[PDB]
């Protein structure tokens, strides 16, 4: 017997500046929606468009493939929540793909102990970028940070690796096991989630 | 030495975008968070009228000489508004200090970037017809109007446009560095 309450587009994110996805939530305190429709227009155009893909982003999401995504151009979007008693519209949300970039975590974090003759020994960390980022053309630029700590230590040691995909750490405590994680951000944008940890035992003879 | 030039250029451009981002955020949170200034920002940039690539594929389609010259037009077009932004802000008695310092730094760094760009073009494309055709900014009366709301909104749009354009210049310089130096195997 109630129309939907007022829905909210609460987040958008682009993982690679080539596609993006936005997510909404239904308002509490109205009735159950039976449909949502996300519409938008773009700065400098009058054409109104519907969300091009309601499936890929899962529940209550709009995903914009490559053919609907461009940088440097505001999207003005709105979602409505409808049922047989009526309808409710979100606030318009102003989004620029340029400012919502957050990559997925780096992949294949691997770690090794290296003990060279009379050069300082070291921990060798290596990893790869998330898939579907285009670094090779210079479209996308990725910066990385490593953190590592033994269990029960109160602080992580953080090392900024800039754009390298490998790094060397000196003077770890001999005999201690370390948890190592890597994360990445665009040149301009948000840090990814930390990768899952890799574990490494630093040998006694270090 | 192309590689040292590109490297310095990309340092300046990525730094200019940083400063512009921070200036806009400090202006926004302090002067305009209290209304639909965002709604007024729509379609209002003086470089709008230029033919700029909007996605990776368009950037790859551009020939390189026209792409470099494009970056140079965009940067030459910002000479004027950055001058006025600094002049106007500096001449207030209660000038927001954090904002003023970034604007002065951007104004100076933008000159240094443009010099680099001019070196890069004469190294990579020595023949280029020297001929300026960049778009004109003519927004000074609005920055000067006594009506505070119209004034703050003209500042909002200028800063919003600068944050956009610096980001775009940085990104296009990064595409070009990778194209010209590394045949797109950065
Ligand atoms: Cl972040
Ligand atoms: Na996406
Ligand atoms: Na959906
Ligand atoms: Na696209």
């Amino acid at each position: 017997m109630l129309p939907p309450g007022k829905p909210e587009i609460f987040k958008c994110r682009s993982p690679n500046k080539e596609t993006f996805t936005c997510w909404w939530r239904p308002g509490t305190d109205g009735g159950l929606p039976t449909n949502y429709s996300l519409t938008y227009h773009r700065e400098g155009e009058t054409l109104m468009h519907e969300c091009p893909d309601y499936i890929t982003g899962g529940p209550n999401s709009c995903h914009f493939g490559k053919q609907y995504t461009s940088m440097w151009r505001t999207y003005i979007m709105m979602v409505n929540a409808t049922n047989q008693m009526g309808s409710s519209f979100s606030d318009e949300l102003y989004v620029d793909v340029t400012y919502i970039v957050q990559p997925d975590p780096p992949l294949e974090l691997a770690v090794e102990v290296k003990q060279p003759e009379d050069r300082k020994p070291y921990l060798w960390i290596k990893w790869s970028p998330p898939t579907l980022i285009d670094l090779k053309t210079g479209w996308f630029t990725l910066l990385y940070e490593i953190r590592l700590k033994p269990e029960k230590a109160a602080e992580w040691e953080i090392h900024f690796a800039g754009q390298q995909t490998e790094f060397k750490i000196l003077s770890l405590h001999p005999g201690q096991k370390y948890l190592v994680q890597v994360r990445c951000k665009p040149d301009h944008g948000y840090w990814s989630a930390w990768s899952p940890a890799t574990f490494i035992q630093i040998p006694s003879d270090f | 030495m192309l590689r040292d030039l590109f490297d310095r250029a990309v340092v300046l451009s990525a730094y200019i975008h940083n400063l512009s981002s921070e200036m806009f955020s400090e202006f926004d949170k302090r002067y305009t968070h209290g209304r639909g200034f965002i709604t007024k920002a729509i379609n209002s940039c003086h470089t709008s009228s230029l033919a700029t690539p909007e996605d990776k594929e368009q950037a790859q389609q551009m020939n390189q000489k026209d792409f470099l010259s494009l970056i140079v037009s965009i940067l030459r077009s910002w000479n004027e508004p950055l001058y006025h932004l600094v002049t106007e802000v500096r001449g207030m008695q209660e000038a927001p200090e954090a904002i003023l310092s970034k604007a002065v730094e951007i104004e100076e760094q933008t000159k240094r970037l443009l010099e680099r760009m001019e070196l890069i073009v004469s190294q990579v494309h020595p023949e280029t017809k020297e001929n300026e055709i960049y778009p004109v900014w003519s927004g000074l009366p609005s920055l000067q109007m006594a009506d505070e709301e119209s004034r703050l909104s003209a500042y909002y749009n200028l800063l919003h446009c600068l944050r956009r354009d610096s980001h775009k210049i940085d990104n296009y310089l990064k595409l070009l560095k990778c194209r010209i130096i590394h045949n797109n195997n950065c």
